[PDB]
């Protein structure tokens, strides 16, 4: 068994440089056939293989990427860093360091090679605009009596910087179909997401309804209460 | 004080054809019953000397010579061969004395996307003399206009890299080949068995 | 880049023959160069190559009696063919191995014209003409066709026109053909209207320059 | 650059039945240098199938692998409830080596409507100076669902936002919320603000809206 | 012993349009191949080096892909000038074995067309001396395959004729072809009638075109 973990800057300013590190336990860089890869993934996107480096320090890179990426290791540490340079807005993605191995067997025949087991995956952004705390809108159960018992309220999390944003409805004591959907970037590279419960319309005025949203990033810890609007 | 075949028959890094590395074995004794100990080499082979009688006699000047070829080039190292290795990579004389040490080495010496390390002169316009290295990475001219150090059509560049790659077949996967040579010469013998 | 060919010709089996290709623009000497053979309806065959150092290697079918030289102080190559046997009949061509811009290593990038060598006992000799005239009928859709046949001969290639040149539309003549006797022969048909066969009286033209023969026969229908 | 094409591209089998994907190549490269892989909904990828042949350790006999030029295809015999992801090929023939845009496979259940519903902004939303309304379609299968804002009767196009939800852990069904962002300009200025939705669940496309007016 | 084959033996292509033809090596040869394009009457042009590299000069239309034992050739827009014999040659085996493939002819597709097949006699004077050639023409045919037979008196002749053929022509494209018997004297003399039948993919059913020795 072995563990890759990634570290380093989440939030990467445009047009400058990252420089991310993958320490590495359960095996060392000097095995033959052992590399380490990076890869990165797109949100919403397929994965991208972007650098592998080998034990015999010899490395690999993506023909549309090698002009500005460069990956070094240090055996003595057993840490790999990748250095990314030029960066684009649409770099943003999760990258992950994987090992590398192959399958020869006593007479040097490969039965293939992989990426086994990949690290656990570091979310990094590249964007201009800074933090920002989110701003809660409560979304009002519409003027219905009963239709059935069947409604859904909410609230709006919006113009947030940058992710993730945790919501608790009632903490904890109302998670029977809570969705929150996954988050948008805005148009101006920010971003904004609705955290919803379905609740019986025969519970409107006797049931409290809270959302706890939080940000570290911004130290927003907002506990807002959302309560029927009537006309 | 055992000799260093341990260093020679176990480096990390070889050295390619064009360039075979070259190394001086002398006052050690040296046990080639390691060497053979080894089961996978797949060409223990030679000429001029039985294999049992390796650790039987003391000679001197010990020489060894390491590279890595194709599969189908072991062949060719050999005294009175003629092919592109042995007229112009590494060309062993005809009273050639010693022998050959030649195992496969997929596992190390390739790679996924293809190992451009280990490279082979392919343009000399004469035969290499035996034991003769040449490194001289010019452009060579075959045809009447000389270029002048540019490449292009009648200017190659000598030098071409294996495209070593795991699923070769056995013929063109990577090969590991030491020589040893063992020249006896007028002087205190240095080099004896156990 | 030019590779020029000579020496071909007819030998007799067992006989011997001398192959040269004079270069221009490239050094014989200094590339990897080959003797490839093709013959007459089949693919290509490598026969010899020489190195640059002058390492020589040959094919399995002509070790022996086939070898190859260089000559440096007038940049030509030669093969030298020895006890030559009937399937060696080919096209010979020079070509240069592992050039190109790109450097196509094991690929041959500039190529000869090819000389042709024939292997036979034939006994050159001179082709009879015999002519060929359609069914006797009216006019049958407007279609008849009138032939000169070309018989027993050897080597090729041969000659053959209608009424010295004044007919060229329609005319098919067909490959020669490697009789079992080891002579040639072949048929040129024309297709004419019926209409045209009284008014337009024909004549089958058939030069064979190696035998010298000028044979010109008159094509008519015939009664029956 | 060789290209792997994926299929199909979405995939939907409820548990018991078998499982078939295939990826095909541009180029034509060794059968050894295929691999599949497995990532979870919001986790790293996990080795299924290298040499496009030989299960990786540690993986049940339910996943098999067949592969032969320029097709490849993975099989999956028994498929339990937790064996629902999505799945790439991948090569190491030529640099760059490149994944598949993989295949997601699916839940199947029977066919259920969306409950639309709509919700305005707050009075601090009208304070800020742009104030979106939410739209919401819930509990629906399959994924494939369609939602027009109209603006006093009037269609809308490029001013709104979707977020679609991932598969339910107990239902199998789909969410999804659209916001629609205005400023007051526009907020102002019209009375109607309705959702038409069409859903291979509904026969007929629901048009529901609402008045800022007279709420 | 590198065994190397070609698909197909010769296909038929329009102008402008894509086409694929495989080279397949009896064992994997990784990229060692290489595609050569010979006319009718001149010496062979490499075209693609490596199996995947094109040569300086050649036009791009012409690219080479595969790899192993798999490789394949591909022109995009077929132009009239396209037209010619495809060799694929390995350079994998050994200096003594450089085998090349059996080549992929490549010529114009067009409309099928029915020959005029016409038989003409072992003349008189050809005759006089006890060498008798009896001729089966078939002319402006299209494709290529046909089928020929020999017939006298309903018994079948066989093992001893000689088929002709013309290449496609640069007017109208169709073939000819001649099948010719060759006989002694006696061999044709005492024998009384004589046919040939011919079949064509443009033909509903053979065809069969008898003379009489007697009558003429
Ligand atoms: C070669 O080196 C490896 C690793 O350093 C070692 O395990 C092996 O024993 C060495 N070979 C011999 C013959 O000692």
């Amino acid at each position: 068994q072995i563990t890759l973990k990634e570290s380093g800057p989440t939030l990467v300013k445009p047009t400058q440089t990252l420089t991310l590190t993958c320490t590495f336990s359960g095996f060392s860089l000097s095995t033959s056939g052992v590399g380490v890869a990076w890869i990165r993934q797109p949100p919403g996107k397929a994965l991208e293989w972007l650098a592998l480096i080998y034990w015999d320090n010899d490395k690999r890179s993506s023909p549309s990427l090698n002009n500005r990426l460069t990956i070094t290791k240090d055996t003595s540490k057993n840490q790999v860093v990748l250095t990314m340079t030029n960066m684009d807005p649409e770099d943003t993605a999760t990258y992950y360091c994987a090992h590398f191995f192959s399958h020869y067997d006593s007479s040097n025949y490969y039965y293939g090679s992989w990426f086994d087991p990949w690290g656990q995956g570091t979310l990094v952004t590249v964007s201009s605009a800074s933090t920002k705390g989110p701003s809660v809108f409560p979304l009002a159960p519409s003027s219905k009596s009963t239709s059935g018992g069947t409604a859904a309220l909410g609230c709006l999390v919006k113009d947030y910087f940058p992710e993730p944003v945790t919501v608790s409805w009632n903490s904890g004591a109302l998670t029977s179909g809570v969705h929150t959907f996954p988050a948008v970037l805005q148009s101006s590279g920010l971003y904004s997401l609705s955290s919803v419960v379905t609740v019986p319309s025969s519970s409107l005025g006797t049931q409290t309804y809270i959302c706890n949203v939080n940000h570290k990033p911004s130290n927003t810890k907002v506990d807002k209460r959302v309560e029927p609007k009537s006309c | 004080n055992l000799c260093p075949f341990d260093e020679v028959f176990n480096a990390t890094r070889f050295a390619s054809v064009y360039a075979w590395n070259r190394k001086r074995i002398s006052n050690c004794v040296a046990d080639y019953s390691v060497l053979y100990n080894f089961a996978p080499f797949f060409a223990f082979k030679c000429y001029g000397v039985s294999p049992t009688k390796l650790n039987d006699l003391c000679f001197t000047n010990v020489y060894a010579d390491s590279f890595v070829i194709r599969g189908n080039e072991v062949s060719q190292i050999a005294p009175g061969q003629t092919g592109n290795i042995a007229d112009y990579n590494y060309k062993l004389p005809d009273d050639f004395t010693g022998c050959v040490i030649a195992w496969n080495s997929n596992k190390l010496d390739s790679k996924v996307g293809g190992n451009y390390n280990y490279r082979y002169r392919l343009f000399r316009k004469s035969n290499l003399k035996p034991f003769e290295r040449d490194i001289s990475t010019e452009i060579y001219q075959a045809g009447n206009k000389p270029c002048n150090g540019v490449a292009g059509v009648n200017c190659y560049f000598p030098l071409q890299s294996y495209g070593f790659r795991p699923t070769y077949g056995v013929g063109h996967q990577p090969y590991r080949v030491v020589v040893l040579s063992f020249e006896l010469l007028h002087a205190p013998a240095t080099v004896c068995g156990p | 880049v030019q590779l020029v060919e000579s020496g071909g010709g007819l030998v007799q089996p067992g006989g011997s023959l001398r192959l040269s290709c004079a270069a221009s623009e490239i050094t014989v000497s200094s590339n990897y160069m080959n003797w490839v053979r093709q013959a007459p309806g089949k693919g290509l065959e490598w026969v010899s190559v020489v190195y640059p150092g002058g390492s020589t290697f040959y094919t399995d079918s002509v070790k022996g009696r086939f070898t190859i030289s260089r000559d440096n102080s007038k940049n030509t190559l030669y093969l030298q063919m020895n006890s030559l046997r009937a399937e060696d009949t080919a096209v010979y061509y020079c070509a240069r191995e592992s050039g190109g811009f790109p450097l196509a290593e094991g690929a041959f990038d500039i190529w000869g014209q090819g000389t042709m060598v024939t292997v036979s006992s034939a006994s050159t000799k001179g082709p009879s003409v015999f002519p060929l005239a359609p069914s006797s009928k009216s006019t049958s859709g407007g279609t008849a066709a009138l032939g000169c046949l070309v018989k027993d001969y050897f080597p090729e290639p041969v000659t053959v026109s209608w009424n010295s040149g004044a007919l060229t539309s329609g005319v098919h003549t067909f490959p020669a053909v490697l009789q079992s006797s080891g002579l040639y022969s072949l048929s040129s048909v024309v297709t004419v209207p019926s209409s045209s066969l009284g008014t337009q009286t024909y004549i089958c033209n058939v030069n064979h320059k190696p035998s010298n023969t000028k044979v010109d026969k008159r094509v008519e229908p015939k009664s029956c | 650059e060789i290209v792997l094409t994926q299929s199909p591209g979405t995939l939907s089998l409820s548990p018991g039945e078998r499982a078939t994907l295939s990826c095909r190549a541009s180029q034509s490269f060794d059968s050894r240098y295929l691999g599949w892989y497995q990532q979870k909904s919001g986790q790293a990828p996990r080795l299924l199938i290298y040499g496009a042949s030989s299960r990786a350790t540690g993986i049940p006999d339910r996943f098999s692998g067949s592969g032969s030029g320029t097709d490849f295809t993975l099989t999956i015999s028994r498929l339990e409830p937790e064996d629902f992801a999505v799945y790439y090929c991948q090569q190491f023939g030529d640099s760059p080596f490149t994944f598949g845009q993989g295949t997601k496979l699916e839940i199947k259940r029977t066919v259920a409507a969306p409950s639309v519903f709509i919700f305005p902004p707050s009075d601090e939303q009208l304070k800020s100076g742009t104030a979106s309304v939410v739209c919401l379609l819930n509990n629906f299968y399959p994924r494939e669902a369609k939602v027009q804002w109209k603006v006093d009767n009037a269609l809308q196009s490029g001013n709104s936002q979707e977020s679609v939800t991932e598969q339910d852990s107990k239902d199998s069904t789909y969410s999804l919320s659209s916001t629609l962002t205005l400023s007051k300009a526009d907020y102002e200025k019209h009375k109607v603000y309705a959702c038409e939705v069409t859903h291979q669940g509904l026969s007929s496309p629901v048009t529901k809206s609402f008045n800022r007016g007279e709420c």
